């Protein structure tokens, strides 16, 4: 801090949300970034593209992590992605619902979509405190037939991820193509697979986080994601109502 | 890109100086794991007895063998040590850092005992519900015998011993999943005999071999899952 | 240079005129010992008998046969006369003169009795230990049943009883070390059954001949050693 | 700290060595750097040059000095210099040995030698300790008919010196040209004068060590110290047993 | 450079005004300490008696006096009060901050008492084992006499008392060195009676003063050593 505000923050518009990031961030990307050709083979209906709506970052989540409880590859988030943001919405009993957010709100009405997404996660500690987190994604990781090995952070540091230092309290983006075994999701379940299923999302714990014996300084610490998609296509107009949302089923 | 990132690089040698991946020292060049996937490897070895067959065995299926790019689940027990201290193959090795796949397998298929006419039929889309073959008598009723239609094979044991058929990939989707748990992998491979030749009071003994077509590829590269060493048996 | 310093010459006549190494009188000129050394040769040639095999033998070595240019050992028993009263061979004699080679080996792997799939697999880099071939249940653990990813080939007996395969030269080293003493050589070559078809109540009688390749080459010519007459046996 | 590895390092590469430095040093020059001329005049022998072994960085110390023993003007490192750097390597005896440290190898094999020399000394502190050093060399120093009224800091400020605040902590580098009664130094006791004693080094405490009043704060801190020789000339080759090397004499 | 350097300069005014090193308002410029240093001061002054003398004391040495460009050593007795009070000159002070030196000494010898032929005379390299002169008797056997061949000069007191001679430097190395410790210094410097003039039977007041020539430099700027204030006397 030199100036009488602190610094020169920089900011990150999409639609209308704006978010300020005051440090060089950490990217990587999951896959190639291409251009869709084949998913206009399957479908005759024209896919609708609602920029305004689902381009505009979202936050997810906040988890909670604390001094107590950080073991080497303890797992903050394991989440089936996009199902976990997209379906984060629940009633009373915990059955999802896609009418409330704005950028969910065209999940609601079509049968099959298609979007690449961008994972973007945030830590905001003191000075004083060390750590080290791993945030990495497996392209259709719950069906492989040893998906509980692939849970170390070991295993992790391979596949596309990106690292957040708590020393130096950094921001990191994680880029993920659509790359999935047909040209759409399904959205709902339908014509009785689970919807919108693409990967897993990892969170786990590299080096543990670790603070000062003093009493006063802080034992936890929050981390904050934020999720956007980018070339959102859907297709297949149907009611509301047609199709049902049953409770999620968790990962081991 | 943070997979490959080398930040505050400290190097105190030049780099070494390069051979062409071999080029120079021995003829060839070892650039690719796809050069390496395409040299064969056992893929099922079995025995097949009369009375674990069906009942009439006129021309059956003597097993349904799932393709899979990776292997077929392995056991390791003390008939064929091979499966025990050699562990899987290269190229379930090399399949199990990539995601999904889009191609074809070669298959050598040598099944003798036997010496009749024997034959090989593929079902594009009939899976994928098992990570083991299926004998005999136990193959479901409409997987038994010969179908119609189905693009299949046929071959005198009195001839030539050794089947060599190239399997299409034949999907409604975009990819085939490599590392399958259980329409996602090749389907099935039926091989039957054609019509009783009476058979040897011990055993056909079976074994497949594959590899990798030439328009097969490996596609989207996440990690390797934790190994064991082969030395340790 | 003092091997070919030639002082104080006195030559009566003058030298004899030349017919081009032979290719005057006869059609071809030999003018060669790389191109004598490309006739093949008897390597070893042993018998296999039930009972000093293994266990379980099915898919299993037979033989571990280690790839020298010059000769395995010879020891000149009553059973084959051929090591006896021939002693070596042209090539381990054209050989002992030379110190180094670069280059592989062609061989011809005669193997029947038998008559079924049986299968040659060649490890680079497992040497090189011995001067005799190991027999059966005597190969090492993991020197068994075949191993993955080595280069190997296959052959019905009942198609053909031959198998020709070509030996490649992998090695760190700029050379091999011809006569050496007991990773110099050029590996090990295993040679084995395909799944235990029962063998006959005497013998799998096995035959190995051996030839220099096209890219293969003597080095540095050194002295010979001291020989022995054939004709004194 | 504001990238996920704290920051970019910077690299001063020698020979088969690499010295990261993080901050900006602190330089001097014992004297003006020269061509050396007269040298040829004093042997009919080629002088032999070893780029790869003499120029490539050697470490030399690590000196410790705490919070309970800092005066003004303790000397750290009081030596004869290059004798101790190249007689750094003794056996059980305390008998130096030229053999085993590939900088120093043709030593072994030479009676007189000619080189320039920088010194470099690294202090790693954390942030909130705060203190000072200096370091200065004296040619031919220990033959000086006073020399150890020179010891005091307030004359070490007049020679030729750089500076470590340890608030900073920064590096500093301290360039020695070959300077001498004789175009030579001889590298052992011959002709019976000490071997290769060009000068002294001096590390006094200018500003004394303070740490917080804290039972667990660091009450002492390391200093490192790197030599490099860069026009070295050896000459008059030898046995390497024709001459002895006897212990070294202290200096008061 | 760590030694002139001058981090966050807060300068009020501007700088002032230059008189050319006093040329200015003076005549000169007193820009250079080697200039100061050309200026004469004492360097040993000292008596001599009969009876400290030799035993035949025909042309010999009354003094060996070694040649430093810092000081002799002082010693501050009762007998020259200037020693005490005035402490050193402005040359062993100049001296003092610099490491070497290379260049010769200017000299005035005022020998006198006695009034005969005295001669003084250069050793270039007999050096250098002391700080003090060694009077008479005690100068050692070979620098006693006179030598041959050594640089020397002769002269009369009744023609004229004060012998002014510039001693070179003549040595093996690249410097001398200042503030040696006890070849390093200037050698000696020999001066004695040429045949036994009668000597008076008080003393022959002897003393020296010195110079920097022409040639001559000081070389390495280290610091200089802790002083004394003259006004404490």
């Amino acid at each position: 801090m030199d100036r009488p505000e602190g610094s020169e923050e920089r900011t990150v518009q999409t639609s209308n949300v704006v978010l300020g990031e005051t440090n060089i961030e950490s990217q990587d990307i999951a896959s190639k970034e291409y251009s869709p050709t084949w998913d206009r083979l399957a479908s005759s209906e024209v896919s609708d593209e609602y920029p305004m709506l689902t381009d505009r970052w979202l936050f997810w989540k906040s988890v909670k992590w604390e001094v107590n409880d950080s073991a080497f590859g303890k797992m903050l988030v394991q989440e089936k992605f996009p199902q976990s943001w997209v379906q984060m919405d629940v009633n009373v009993n915990n059955i999802p619902r896609y009418t409330n957010i704005p950028n969910f709100i065209p999940f609601n009405i079509h049968q099959y979509m298609r979007a690449d997404f961008e994972v973007k996660i945030y830590v905001n500690p003191n000075d004083f405190v060390s750590g080290w987190l791993i945030m990495a994604f497996l392209y259709q990781g719950s069906e492989m037939f040893d998906y509980k090995l692939r849970r170390n952070p070991a295993a992790l540091m391979q596949m596309p991820h990106v690292l957040v230092n708590v020393g130096a309290a950094n921001e990191a983006t994680l880029k993920i193509p659509y790359r999935y075994v047909r040209p759409f999701m399904r959205c709902k379940d339908i014509l009785r697979t689970e919807p919108l299923n693409m990967g897993v999302l990892f969170v786990e714990v590299l080096i543990p986080f670790r603070t000062s014996a003093a009493s006063s300084a802080p034992k936890s610490l929050d981390v904050s994601l934020f999720v956007k998609m980018t070339n959102a296509k859907f297709t297949g107009m149907v009611d509301g109502s047609i199709a049902l949302l049953s409770k999620p089923i968790a990962l081991p | 890109m943070e997979r490959t990132f080398t930040p505050n690089v400290m190097q105190p040698t030049p780099l070494l100086p390069t051979t062409n991946d071999g080029r120079v020292t021995f003829g060839e060049a070892f650039n690719d794991l796809k050069d390496l996937a395409r040299r064969y490897q056992l893929y099922w070895e079995g025995t097949i007895l009369e009375g674990n067959l069906r009942a009439i065995r006129r021309n059956s299926a003597l097993v349904q063998l799932p393709l899979y790019p990776h292997g077929l689940r392995i056991q390791p027990d003390v008939n064929n040590p091979i499966w025990n201290i050699m562990r899987d193959g290269h190229i379930p090795v090399i399949s199990s850092g990539f995601r999904y796949f889009r191609g074809g397998l070669r298959l050598r298929i040598v099944v003798e005992g036997l010496n009749s006419c024997v034959w090989v039929q593929h079902h594009p889309d009939r899976p994928s519900i098992f990570s083991r073959p299926i004998i005999g008598r136990y193959i479901a009723a409409k997987d038994a015998y010969r179908n119609h239609a189905y693009a299949a094979y046929v071959q005198n044991m009195s001839v030539n011993r050794t089947i060599e058929v190239e399997v299409p990939f034949y999907q409604p989707g975009l990819y085939g999943m490599l590392n399958a748990s259980d329409f996602t992998g090749l389907g099935d491979l039926l091989i039957g005999i054609e019509g009783e030749q009476p058979i040897p009071k011990e055993g056909i003994e079976i074994s497949v071999y594959y590899s990798i077509a030439d328009d097969f590829s490996f596609n989207i590269f996440c990690g390797f899952p934790p190994m064991v060493y082969c030395d340790e048996t």
